[PDB]
């Protein structure tokens, strides 16, 4: 559907967020209860209504995200926290991660939608990519446009959608922008813009070769087997021995266990089990490789080449070098700790889930560092994070050696210690 | 996903070889032929999709009956 | 008896193609037609919603009986 | 050593049902194949902890009765 | 962590009370309605069966369904 | 986080004791049959397969009717 | 959020091993509602891998027999 | 009582005399002709090794 | 809160039993309440992947037969 004009959609997306439309206090909170909508977010992670929302709203204000636009988007879909993504203790904590995600999206550039899963590319009526780039910084469009696929397809490729539709191979979806504007008015998002913004990054990262995927279930079994094998001290117990030796007769048959779904389960298992002489010789040989392309020309290759020189095994097939036993993911640089298995040689650990933390003490030169899916602050990552090696650090700044930064090669780059550690998801020390 | 709540016991079967019978399925001990790809994609979410050669189909029928 | 907590075994089925029968469901071996979108959204929380083409509906009826 | 129970052992099979539309029948439920009417919000909040609360329109209620019995 | 055993207590039911007139703590154990006299039995049973809230007005309706 | 396993013991029931002034010692329900425990060794042994819960002397009479 | 791991048994044996540490009837076991006496330590160690080994005093054995029958 | 509605296993021998790939599907013994069916069924049921001499004994237990 | 279920699809309930003492009966097994004798090591290694392999002394074999019947 397309209930509004092209100028109106553009004006709605041009709105900075920022802009709360002057409905910041009680009126937006009272709407959130009735429009439910917000029923799964009200029941799960129990919040004490308008009064507790008056304690939730300043946290959105602290993160510079519109109180009206966040509550409206929470009503749009729910659930499985608050918006999209998988899991995360409390509602206030769960909200902070969602706000931290928007921070790594509203300033980072991502190629516009126009449909990708389940065939047929939408033929445009060039102007969408022109409009997304026309939008400056922290705007509602810069958050929506890369995420909502169904919305862009009905606004910038309306002619194609109406002529088709269409089941599984063709257009099956509706217009989420219509549903968002209809509920937002139920504040004027078009008239407010015309009568914001006028302000000032491009995404980094790619994916490794990966012979994946045939059997995801095989990876899920080992992750659970090793979880109980590492936590054998609690069992050593009759019921405990039955839980430890539970893996013999198969099979854990899961139909909907997708590659994205397996990784979410594998990272959940990882956050539970979690909580120099070898490097020094090759360090002098690695510093001479700075300025040159080692791969492949990707972040995984420089990490793979460095690991193969120290431990013996690599990550990227182009470095080749023998491969590490792939026990998970895999595709993304968040993370390599988290697949690959370094028990074969020497491992660090330091797995940092969702929020936060950083840990300056867990540095150790020269460890392989992993950056979050969407950073954004120093690297401005997208989907698959970033990876490199640590060279030196001070209680103020950190020197790192990394490859694919907006088109490689191996470059020596210094970042703020606090800003860099915020991007971190994991480290692997030798 | 919750597949035990579906009330459907069976699997989807097709061949990637030269001679193809398309997509067929066993649903609660009853053999049925799928005509559209939408039904295949829909059922794949609740029941598994496996590969069975045309020559072996006859043997599976006797076991599933 | 002796399964899950909702006490409902089945699935929701619809077609996104040209020619639609709306939203229909199988609840405890009984085929029912859904009239409102509220009932669809409500049942989606307990039972899965899958896609079945109008042409294949006849075959599913025989297997679910 | 303590032998912890799952619970999971409520001995109740069913769901709570209501409508957010124009004409409302309030909160009603199905407990072990028996249809019941809920009078207070305390019982709704209490049962929501053991059985799921779903939305069923007044028009569709008649069809659900035949399937649940 | 937290290994649970399925079908061991041999008890199927729940504990019920009201926070509003009060009838005290009562429970349904294997389709049989029983009245709890002490808080020790409540705390003990809470470890095996769930404790839910049922208003005095709704108690009559639950009896018919649990029978 | 949590793992669920089967009752490979063939025993369905629980152990019950009082911490109050008047005590009946340790008693248990094994497959719908009420039995009295005499030694602490049997208590510690059964605690590994069946749960040990607290029931007051006054409430014991009501539990008997429900477990029968 | 909170992942659950449901494990199914494969041994087809329901029961337990029982003995005393005081002053003894040796090692005895209840296998599928049938009481049996173990003669060798090899069978004890073998069965301990599939069924639990618990402690029951000689005085209490008589009471357990009535309940397990 | 189980998802996929198939209860059984795939069996073959790596020894000198081979009977190829055979399987037990819901208490019914069936002979597999193509490797496509073997690879397909391996995703739902386990594939174990049974010697030709022992096959006769397994038939009596699975019946 | 998703749930991963590790269920027995093999359709086989039982165990493999053997002795390590002086007098040996070799490898034997109990498949679905039916006692069977294994002749080759290949069948032992194959079945060990689906059913557990435990130790039972020759003297105790007679007692296990009565309980497994």
């Amino acid at each position: 559907s397309k209930k509004y004009t092209q100028q109106q959609y553009e004006k709605y997306l041009a709105q900075p967020a920022n802009n709360t439309f002057g409905l910041s206090p009680q009126q937006v909170a009272d709407w959130f209860m009735g429009q439910a909508g917000a029923r799964p977010v009200i029941n799960s992670y129990g919040v004490n209504a308008s009064n507790l929302v008056s304690t939730y709203i300043p946290k959105m204000q602290e993160y510079g995200v519109s109180y009206t636009l966040f509550l409206m988007y929470t009503v749009f879909e729910g659930g499985g926290n608050w918006i999209n993504h998988y899991m995360y203790s409390n509602g206030l904590e769960c909200l902070e991660h969602d706000l931290q995600y928007i921070h790594g999206v509203w300033e980072t550039y991502f190629p516009p939608a126009l449909s990708a899963p389940e065939c047929y590319p939408a033929t445009e009526d060039g102007a969408l990519d022109r409009f997304y780039q026309s939008l400056p910084g922290r705007t509602w469009g810069d958050v929506m446009i890369p995420s909502t696929m169904a919305g862009n397809a009905w606004v910038w490729a309306y002619n194609y959608c109406v002529n088709n539709q269409g089941a599984a191979p063709l257009v099956y979806f509706g217009n989420p922008y219509d549903s968002q504007i209809d509920s937002l008015l139920a504040a004027d998002p078009f008239t407010g813009g015309s009568i914001g913004d006028g302000k000032n990054s491009v995404g980094t990262g790619n994916a490794t070769v990966s012979a994946s995927s045939e059997a995801n279930r095989e990876k899920l079994k080992k992750a659970l087997t090793d979880l109980f094998n590492n936590n054998l001290e609690h069992l050593s117990e009759f019921y405990g021995n039955q839980v430890l030796n539970a893996m013999k007769y198969g099979t854990i048959l899961k139909c909907d266990l997708t590659d994205d779904g397996l990784n979410a389960i594998l990272q959940l298992i990882a956050d539970v089990n979690l909580q120099s002489d070898r490097v020094a010789a090759n360090l002098a040989n690695a510093q001479a490789q700075v300025g040159k392309y080692i791969g492949d020309g990707q972040c995984y290759a420089w990490v793979g080449w460095w690991s193969a020189r120290v431990c013996g095994y690599s990550i990227s097939y182009s470095t080749g070098d023998p491969m590490l036993p792939l026990i998970g993911d895999g595709m993304n640089a968040h993370s390599i700790h988290l697949g690959w298995d370094w028990s074969i040689a020497n491992t660090g650990i330091v797995n940092y889930p969702v929020g936060t933390v950083g840990r300056k003490e867990d540095l150790r030169v020269g460890a392989i560092w992993c950056a979050t899916a969407f950073s954004g602050a120093p690297f401005y990552t997208g989907q698959y994070g970033h990876t490199g090696i640590i060279e030196s650090w001070s209680d103020t700044t950190v020197t790192v050696l990394e490859q694919n930064i907006l088109g490689s090669p191996v470059i020596r780059s210094t970042y703020d210690l606090n800003t860099f550690l915020s991007t971190l998801t994991g480290l692997i020390t030798f | 996903n919750v597949e035990n709540v579906s009330g459907v016991q069976g699997f989807l079967f097709h061949t990637d070889g030269k001679e193809s019978y398309g997509y067929r399925a066993f649903i609660n001990g009853v053999e049925i032929g799928i005509k559209d790809i939408e039904t295949v994609q829909g059922f794949q979410q609740i029941i598994p999709s496996i590969n069975i050669s045309k020559s072996d189909v006859e043997a599976i029928r006797k076991a599933m009956k």
